[PDB]
C-alpha cells in the first residue's frame, strides 16, 4: 500500500535523477572547468541503481517460481455489485410506486 | 440430559424370549424405528475398556474418566501405550441391541456382552432430577424394576459416561 | 482496498436498512388505513 | 443464488485454527466433548444449489397464493366482516 | 374523510418515496 | 499410521516483518491471525524410559476451544532426503481432561512451554511459526520457530519431495531440516 508506492515512486525518482545526471555529465564534459567533478557523481549515482539491483537482489523473492498474492479477493467487489444491483432494484420500484400514486391523483 | 438407566434381570421363559417381550411391549406404546447404536461393553483393567457407543465411544479410566476425545483419538492412544497401560488382558465382551426413538425418547436395549449378561434398558432424557416423566414412563413400561438413582439431581452437567461405568459395573453380577 | 470496499458495502447494507425500515413502518400505516375500509 | 454459491465457495475455501493438524471446521471437533447422535451429521453438509432456489420460488408461489386468497375474500366477502392482515418484518 | 384519509397517507407515502430516491442518488454518487 | 515428516527451522526475532509479508504473499491463510496458549510435558515412564509428551494447551484467545493433547514419538530413521518426524497423534478434548487423566493414570508436569506466533496453512501442508516464553507457574530461547509440518498417513511419502520443494521455493527466509 503505502510503502509499495513508496519504494516505487523512490526507484523511479532514483532513474530520473540518474538519467538526468547522465546528460548533465554528457553535457559538461562535451564542451566547455571543475564542476565536470561533480560530473563523476554521475556513475556513483549508476551505482545506486545498482544498490537498488542488490535491493532486488536480496528482496522478498517469496517463491520465485510461481505467482505470489493468492486470490483477488473480488468476492468483495462481487458482494459491492449485488448491492448496487439491490440499490437499482429498489430505485426501480420506488420508481413505480410512484408514477402508480402519480395516476392516483 | 442424562438419563437414568438400568437391568431388570428376567427370567422364566429365556433371555431372547424376555427381550422380545420387552420389544414387543415397547412397540405396542409407539417405539418408532431409530436404528441400532449397539452399545459394547468391554473390560480390560483403575482403568477400563469401554466401548459403548451417543455416535462416539470411550472408556472411563477414573473420575468418570475424561474420554472427551473421538474414538479413533482414544484408540490410537490405547494401541500407542500397548503394555504402557495396566489395562489387555480381561475378559474383551460386547454388547448389542436396537436403539428405538418413540417420542423424544430413545430407548437402547444393550443386550448380552459376553453372553451371561441382562438387557439394560437405557433412556435418554431432554433437557434434565426431571423424575416426573421419567417415573411415570417407567411404571408404565416396567414392573417392579428401574430403580436408576445414578450419580445425578446433585445440583458435573449430566454426565453419561459416568452411567454408562456404573453400568458396565455390572460384570461381577454374574 | 478490501478494507476500503468493506466499509463501502457496510454502508450501502445500512442504508438498505434503513429504507426497508421505513418502508415497513409505511406499508404498516397504509394497509391499516386501507384495510379499514371496504368497497 | 449467486450469493449463495459465493456463500458456498467461500466456506469451501472460515480458518480451522488448527493446533496440531485439524485443517477441517471446528464443528467436526465439537462432537468429542459434546455428543452429536444426528447433530453433527446435519451439521456436516447438505444438499443446495437447485433444491434451495426451488423452495424459495415455492415461498414465493405460497405467498402469491395467500395473496391472492386475501383479494378474493376482500372482493368477495365485502359486506361480511373485513378481514385484516399485516405481513412480518 | 376516508378519502381524505388515503389522500394523506398518500401524500406522506410519496415524501417519503422522494426523500428516499435523493438519498438512494445521493448514496450511488458515492 | 499418521505419520510426520516436520522439519525443524528456525529465524531470527529481528526478520519477522518481512517474513510475515512473504507468507501472506504466497500463502498464508484468508485474513490469517495468530494464537495464544501454553503447553506443559507429562513424564510417566518406568520401563519405556520415554517421557510421552502431551500438549494440553488451552487457547486463551479462543472460548471453549478444546485441549488438543498431540503425543509424538519413534523417531523414523528413513534417511530419504527429507525430515522424516515421529509418528504423532492429535486428541482434542474438553476442560480438565487432560488434568484428570494426569491425575488418574499418574503423570508429572516434565516442564512448560509458553509460545504464541502466528497461523499459516496451504493445500495440504502446514507450517507455523512462533516464539516461546518462559514464564512463571502462574504466566527459555527467544526466538521465532519456522517449523514446516507435514501431519498424515503412511502414504507412499509422495508430498516429501513436494514439501522439499516448498521449503526451498522458501530458501531466503530459512535452510530448515531435521535434528538428531
Amino acid at each position: 500500500n503505502e510503502r509499495l508506492r513508496a519504494l516505487e515512486d523512490i526507484e523511479r525518482e532514483i532513474g530520473a535523477i540518474l538519467q538526468n545526471a547522465g546528460t548533465a555529465i554528457l553535457e559538461l564534459s562535451k564542451e566547455k572547468r571543475l564542476l565536470d567533478r561533480q560530473a563523476a557523481a554521475f556513475t556513483t549515482s549508476v551505482q545506486h541503481v545498482e544498490a537498488e539491483l542488490s535491493a532486488q537482489i536480496r528482496y522478498l523473492t517469496q517463491v520465485a517460481t510461481g505467482q505470489p498474492h493468492e486470490g483477488s479477493s473480488y468476492s468483495s467487489r462481487k458482494d459491492c455489485q449485488m448491492a448496487l444491483k439491490r440499490v437499482d432494484y429498489a430505485r426501480l420500484k420506488i420508481s413505480d410506486v410512484a408514477r402508480t400514486c402519480e395516476q392516483m391523483l | 440430559v442424562t438419563c437414568v438407566s438400568q437391568m431388570p434381570v428376567a427370567e422364566g421363559k429365556s433371555l431372547q424370549q424376555t427381550v422380545e417381550l420387552l420389544t414387543k411391549k415397547l412397540e405396542m406404546l409407539g417405539a418408532e424405528k431409530q436404528g441400532t447404536f449397539c452399545v459394547d461393553c468391554e473390560t480390560y483393567h483403575g482403568k477400563l475398556m469401554y466401548v459403548m457407543h451417543y455416535p462416539l465411544s470411550c472408556f472411563a479410566l477414573f473420575e468418570n474418566g475424561p474420554c472427551l476425545i473421538a474414538d479413533t483419538n482414544f484408540d490410537v492412544l490405547m494401541v500407542k501405550l500397548k503394555g504402557f497401560f495396566q489395562s489387555a488382558k480381561a475378559s474383551k465382551i460386547e454388547t448389542r441391541g436396537t436403539r428405538y426413538q418413540y417420542c423424544d425418547f430413545l430407548v437402547k436395549v444393550g443386550t448380552v456382552t459376553m453372553g451371561p449378561s441382562a438387557r439394560g434398558i437405557s433412556v435418554e432424557v431432554e433437557y434434565g432430577d426431571c423424575w416426573s416423566l421419567l417415573l411415570e414412563f417407567l411404571q408404565s413400561f416396567l414392573g417392579s424394576h428401574a430403580p436408576g438413582a445414578p450419580t445425578v439431581f446433585g445440583n458435573a452437567v449430566y454426565g453419561p459416561a459416568d452411567t454408562m461405568i456404573q453400568y458396565m459395573e455390572l460384570f461381577n453380577k454374574i | 482496498r478490501n478494507q476500503q470496499l468493506r466499509a463501502l458495502q457496510e454502508e450501502c447494507d445500512r442504508k438498505l436498512i434503513t429504507l426497508r425500515d421505513e418502508v415497513s413502518i409505511d406499508l404498516y400505516e397504509l394497509e391499516e388505513e386501507y384495510y379499514s375500509s371496504s368497497s | 443464488n449467486l450469493h449463495l454459491l459465493i456463500r458456498e465457495f467461500h466456506k469451501q475455501t472460515v480458518m480451522p485454527h488448527p493446533a496440531s493438524a485439524p485443517f477441517g471446521h471446528k464443528r467436526m471437533r465439537l462432537s468429542g466433548p459434546q455428543a452429536f447422535d444426528k447433530n453433527e451429521i446435519n451439521s456436516i453438509q447438505s444438499t443446495e444449489g437447485l433444491l434451495e432456489k426451488i423452495i424459495k420460488q415455492a415461498k414465493h408461489i405460497f405467498l402469491r397464493s395467500r395473496t391472492a386468497a386475501t383479494i378474493d375474500s376482500l372482493a368477495s366477502r365485502i359486506e361480511d366482516p373485513q378481514i385484516q392482515a399485516h405481513w412480518s418484518n | 374523510s376516508e378519502l381524505q384519509r388515503k389522500d394523506a397517507l398518500v401524500q406522506k407515502h410519496l415524501t417519503k418515496l422522494r426523500h428516499w430516491q435523493q438519498v438512494l442518488e445521493d448514496i450511488n454518487v458515492q | 499410521n499418521m505419520m510426520e515428516y516436520l522439519l525443524q527451522g528456525s529465524v531470527l526475532d529481528h526478520s519477522l516483518e518481512s517474513l510475515i509479508h512473504r507468507l501472506r504473499g504466497l500463502c498464508d491463510n484468508m485474513e490469517p491471525e495468530t494464537f495464544l496458549d501454553h503447553e506443559m510435558v507429562f513424564l510417566l515412564k518406568g520401563q519405556q524410559a520415554s517421557p510421552f509428551v502431551l500438549r494440553a494447551r488451552r487457547s486463551m484467545d479462543r472460548a471453549g476451544a478444546p485441549w488438543h493433547l498431540r503425543y509424538l514419538g519413534q523417531p523414523e530413521m528413513g534417511d530419504k532426503n527429507r525430515h522424516a518426524l515421529v509418528r504423532n497423534c492429535v486428541d482434542i478434548a474438553t476442560s480438565e481432561n487432560l488434568t484428570d487423566f494426569l491425575m488418574e493414570m499418574g503423570f508429572r508436569m516434565d516442564h512448560e512451554f509458553v509460545a504464541k506466533g502466528h497461523l499459516f496453512r496451504k493445500g495440504i501442508m502446514k507450517v507455523v511459526v512462533y516464539k516461546i516464553f518462559r514464564i512463571l507457574v502462574p504466566g527459555l530461547s527467544l526466538s521465532y520457530l519456522v517449523e514446516l509440518s507435514v501431519v498424515a498417513p503412511a502414504g507412499q511419502d509422495m508430498v516429501s519431495d513436494d514439501m522439499r520443494n516448498f521449503a526451498e521455493q522458501l530458501k531466503p527466509l530459512v535452510h530448515l531440516e531435521k535434528i538428531d
